[PDB]
């Protein structure tokens, strides 16, 4: 016990796969020889250690500031290619966006600036990204598509050079966001990491549920700034460019503003944005997002 | 051959019955490697012990001493409907134990200061009217100007080893352990031009010690 | 030592969802599909397509609470038969990532890994399967924020991540006057179930 | 006796199902000696890995610099459709990965000279245009006069493990590759009353590293 | 060692020919066949006869790229019946180089290797069969050139080149005023498959 | 793993063949005794080491060139006499025929002289195959079938003495073909050798795919001939004579002669036959082809 | 597979007929602690012990 | 109890397959001595051993 199913278990050789009785099938892993990628921060890539005959042939925040996940292990990449590293041109704290905070905004408010996206799921994308239609609308943009954001803001960065010349990438991200209010300003903000934002996933985010994702709060009581990161995730080992936003960042409201009488409205607040051990594979032409 | 007899119930298909499924895939597959992708859950508990937002309360400089500004019974009427990660864990399952954490952050002013006596009280015919008859449980007298969040443990004092989740029956000996209520302490006070209230926003987790068992129909046919 | 109280079970994602589920039936989420006893139907085995379809208790608004989800595929099909013959109906498994036939023949399907199940007179007839993780990714999305092919045409969908398609194909040994339609019924489970980034629970009522 | 109890499925036949034939010959045969039989093949890679013609590509002396021959893209609507022995064993299965190696045999003049570079470019929204555009790929300058077959490989730099033989979304991120063009880098030269036109064989086969994997119907339905 | 990543199966002829295959019915390579329940019909083992006979995707055309072939043959036969009433099928096997008899009875096909399937009224009933190399060739030849007699009569075949051939005979316990037809679908495997001289692959579209 | 089928495994004694349980039944291995035949190049034949009662007793071409296969193992023969063999004035390197090559010529297009046959698979062979109507036809020969074409090109020969005085043969086959072109010539032809050649199996020698039987191409820009070989292949260990023809040659056009200017429009090709390694087994009276 | 025969009786429910039921309930339960109750009862004769008036 | 299922080709008889008899006889038979008897054939081939007339 063992619950009364069959999980695996597993068998062979000709024990849970016989022509006599038989229990549901299972997938092994797939022992591959390869360069150690997929798992930022722990990077370290370098080579691994025809197999047949032919026929011819003879708590929580904001507590702390770490990161939402632990960095998990590397993969052998399939692509034999070497990758290309921006290094600390390119993996460093760039200024995202300039933002206003106002005491009008409510519960579960998405704060985004000039080079934010309004994106709450509804919105009809139109192909390429890079359509202006996309980042400008009737009503605020919302979030931040990492790195579509990153790569809009800076597309002369070294970054954003090899994300335009290679098929794919693969780095984490980290997120910080600046707020000053003096000691008679109250009022609370969540730094919120999507994976894979969707219309459903965007609007949990909202809600109480919310705090499952990566998340840290920027407490008027106490903080002036917080930071939150993560690593990288994706279906593979390596982000098709320009088709792929696995992270979405969400600065969005708690406690609304609650600034002291004769003072202004609204606060400013500065995001940034840091790559995280970048490295780019399959080296062909200019293709923008 | 072998001589063999059927026992009652041939055919029958069991959610619970393992050795049913016939292979409909011949060759052994190998599934590509998945090291990279970080956050990997394997307990519904872990969802449990995430924060979760269960009410926002609010508090001004007009409240005087032993104002309710919040209570609660911890019953499946309430505790499984919170919106929080916790709620939708207990739902799911129809009996639970352990202790539970609450924690009332502070997004108050750093100028301001007073005090919120969180009061616990065990099972009872009535709940608890005033201030007094509420200290008289396990409480905590907790001064807000001091670290933002307060970390306040509800016990499992029970009756019985489990509770039962059933919301049409949350008064029941054995589904509910008490009430969990805020009263002013002492008033909200800052200097002049400070905010008039502050919030105080609730969130409730799982505890070290929290379990549930038998899974349930999720959804629930509620009201 | 433990010492112990082992932890009761049931909080295992592994035996949590060893369990049979209803499916389904793509399009609004509904308890049955029905389909002619002419061409037959094809099912596919993804689960964006089950999650259409924020729903309320359906195991697809379970599968909603992870990104990503590898497991050996366990499913029972019912063929509820109408008229008063007996039937045949031909059960092929095509690969994730496998062209799938406009036509579904005999013939054709019977390159596939496939079943041949006999159904009953004027009643349902059931057949469990089980199907390994087939899928070309690391693990199938339940959630995708993409394009899946590179003229951007189909938005927020994986064909290849799932664990295939099932072609069914209705077999009578009699001729019919009056053409009826089968009705169809899914439950699903899973083997090695492995989950990963948490997402937050659907919201109920 | 024993008792039982039949699962969901009962006298259902599957292809991949083991144990279901019964015997309809008694007696032990014995198949007469066949080891003086040469060419014995036991893998359907050993027919990937045979040359097979795909491209018949002209090379006139008229060609100036920077003129493209043929372009292909590797995905299952070329790959699968060129005639080569190697086109064949692609689309019985639904997945395929490894290295693919490609031989451009010169059968022109012992007197003719030149230069045709060839291109591989991964996977794009956009294939390449010009020469110099799909020279910023894995390329490289191919002097005919040298060896009479080119032995170029064509890496797979892809994105997943595994790539799809799906002939209805070719274009698809776990579909493609990119694309393989010829682009003429020096003219075609040689002397006076030598063939103004030279023709390139263009073969593919299977590489060294090159699998396939879950069995599909065989001729497809394409269109 | 070997790491490994051991090479997936799928590749191996001994696996890939090991699973169940629609075989085309002698003549124009139809899906099924139709024989009177009065006489019964006889199929050949033939792999010559079953490529009469370039296909598409059929099982023909998979063994039409080796020359010489030797398996132990597996064949599921699937008897159609229309009438109301159930039957019982006699299937006998003859061996390669055996005489058949030119009137199939009950009597003479009970000194072969037979087999008695109950067949259900209004619906089909499969049954499987195994028959190990009994050829009296080396190997199978899918392609000949030469003639099978000295006389130089039959062009391109070799009748006990084949696992030999399968003589049926349909039974009644009831009289029908209506002479009715059985319907024949068959499907083909292979044990310890071994080919030897390649062969190019059929053309597609 | 190891399949959910059941290759075999096999059985006994009582394992996989019971009156309890029944796996599919397989064939054994006939281990026999006799002369050691079959495979050509390792001929080397010699002896082998009642048993039951009575009841009245107490990458590739035109590379090298090589075999298009490796020479199998020898196998033991069911008949007990000592075969007779030709030597050096049987295997040789004979002028099969004298052939042209003109530009007019195509892709796939099969050449065959006045010593070859018209063989599309479609021809309908009168038998016995000497008859002349099959080695004249209304347009151009096609094939060289082995060893039909051999014999009648040198019906003299020591080989075509035995193969019309015994009733089975056993040999290999080699075929090579020079064309001198200068150096202004282009073009190539292939050397097929096809086994049991059929009317589709013909048409896919044409083809693309052709190049999966055994091939070498003669490219007039490095090669002035090209030599290809083959071990013996049929269904039984001796081929019966006049009555089956295992291999067949076919010297088609890949690339179409490309001639220099003011010169000849055709070349000239000689192909040149092979027997290698012939036993000649059942000597009787003179049966010719 | 195995060859069978059915022997006369089946698909017959039996009172004194053992391994009839399938499991209705897929995970192992845990029964609370129940050593705190007192007079424990086994046997059919322990009432048979006790005092019982029969004839005034 | 045991699980099964059917495969294709319930109840059918086959010349080459063993153990399809049920007991008709319940006590074990002992044959009379029949060592007596000579000229105890076992094989076919031993009949083609024996002289045969074919031609005159």
């Amino acid at each position: 016990n063992n619950v009364t199913t069959d999980v695996g278990a597993n068998g062979w050789a000709p024990t849970v796969s016989t022509g006599l009785g038989d229990g549901p099938v299972s997938a092994s892993a797939d022992s591959l020889p390869g360069r150690s990628g997929g798992a930022s921060s722990e990077k370290t890539h370098t080579v691994s250690g025809s197999r047949f005959s032919k026929w011819w042939e003879p708590t929580g925040s904001t507590a702390p500031s770490l990161l939402a996940y632990p960095t998990a292990t590397p993969v052998p990449l399939p692509n034999p290619d070497e990758p290309s590293q921006p290094g600390p041109s390119g993996d460093r704290t760039w200024l995202l966006d300039t933002v206003t905070w106002s005491q009008e905004f409510t519960r579960g408010w998405n704060i985004a600036g000039s080079n934010g996206m309004q994106w709450t799921g509804l919105e009809s994308l139109i192909f390429p990204v890079s359509t202006d239609t996309n980042w400008t609308s009737t009503s605020s943009p919302t979030a931040y598509p990492l790195p579509f954001s990153f790569v809009r803001a800076y597309p002369d960065s070294s970054w954003a050079a090899m994300y335009n010349t290679h098929s794919m990438w693969n780095c984490g991200w980290r997120v910080q966001v600046t707020v000053n209010g003096s000691q008679f300003h109250a009022g609370a903000l969540i730094l919120y990491m999507v994976p894979e934002a969707t219309t459903h996933a965007i609007q949990t985010a909202r809600d109480n549920a919310g705090f499952v994702f990566p998340y840290v709060i920027l407490n008027l009581y106490e903080s002036n700034t917080a930071t939150i990161e993560v690593p990288y995730i994706s279906p593979t080992p390596n982000t098709s460019s320009g088709l792929h936003a696995p992270w979405t960042f969400y600065l969005q409201v708690l406690s609304p503003l609650n600034p002291p009488p004769s003072l202004p409205t609204s606060l400013s607040c500065s995001i940034y944005v840091t790559p995280v051990d970048s490295s780019f594979h399959g080296l062909r032409y200019l293709a923008p997002q | 051959h072998w001589k063999t007899r059927a026992v009652p119930g041939a055919g029958t298909f069991g959610s619970a019955v393992a050795g049913q499924e016939l292979p409909l895939c011949g060759v052994r597959a190998y599934y590509p490697p998945n090291a990279y992708i970080p956050a990997q859950v394997r307990d519904w508990l872990e969802f449990a012990h995430r924060p979760g937002l269960m009410a926002t309360v609010p508090w001004t400089m007009a409240d005087e001493p032993a104002e309710r500004l919040g209570i609660f019974p911890v019953s499946p009427s309430a505790i499984a409907g919170t919106g929080a990660p916790i709620s939708y864990v207990i739902s799911l399952f129809s009996q639970w134990r352990g202790e539970l954490a609450a924690h009332l952050l502070f997004t108050g002013s750093a100028q301001h200061y007073g005090r919120l006596v969180v009061c616990y009280t065990p099972a009872a015919p009535q709940p608890p009217s005033t201030m007094q008859e509420a200290m008289r449980g396990t409480y905590t007298v907790w001064d807000v100007n001091a670290a933002s969040t307060l970390e306040f443990t509800i016990p499992f004092i029970s009756n019985s080893y489990w509770k039962t989740v059933d919301v049409n029956n949350p008064d029941a000996l054995l589904s509910t352990t008490g009430y969990v209520s805020i009263w002013v302490q002492n008033p909200l006070v800052g200097p002049h031009t400070a905010p008039a209230s502050a919030l105080v926003q609730a969130f409730i987790s799982a505890g070290e010690s929290f379990n549930v068992r038998l899974m349930q129909n999720p959804a629930l046919t509620s009201q | 030592d433990y010492t112990g109280n082992p932890l009761p079970p049931d909080t295992k994602l592994e035996n949590f969802f060893s369990f049979y589920r209803l499916l389904p039936m793509g399009g609004s989420g509904a308890p049955s599909l029905s389909f002619p006893a002419d061409e037959g139907t094809i099912i596919p085995l993804n689960p964006i397509n089950w999650l259409k379809g924020a729903d309320v208790s359906g195991i697809a608004a379970m599968l909603s609470c992870f990104t990503y989800i590898a497991a050996d595929l366990r499913i029972t099909l019912r063929f509820s038969n109408p008229n008063d013959n007996p039937a045949t109906m031909l059960v092929a498994f095509a690969p994730p990532g496998a062209t799938i036939p406009l036509k579904p023949t005999r013939q054709m399907l019977s390159n596939f890994y496939m079943a041949e199940v006999p159904v009953s007179a004027a009643t349902s007839t059931m057949v469990s399967f089980s199907i390994p993780y087939t899928s070309p990714l690391s693990a199938i999305p339940t959630s995708y924020f993409g394009w899946e092919d590179w003229s951007g045409t189909n938005f927020g969908q994986l064909s290849s991540g799932s664990w295939g398609n099932l072609m069914l194909i209705p077999s009578l040994s009699v001729d019919s006057a009056i053409p009826f339609d089968f009705q169809l019924s899914c439950w699903v489970a899973f083997g090695n179930f492995k989950a990963w980034v948490p997402r937050p629970p659907p919201p109920l009522p």
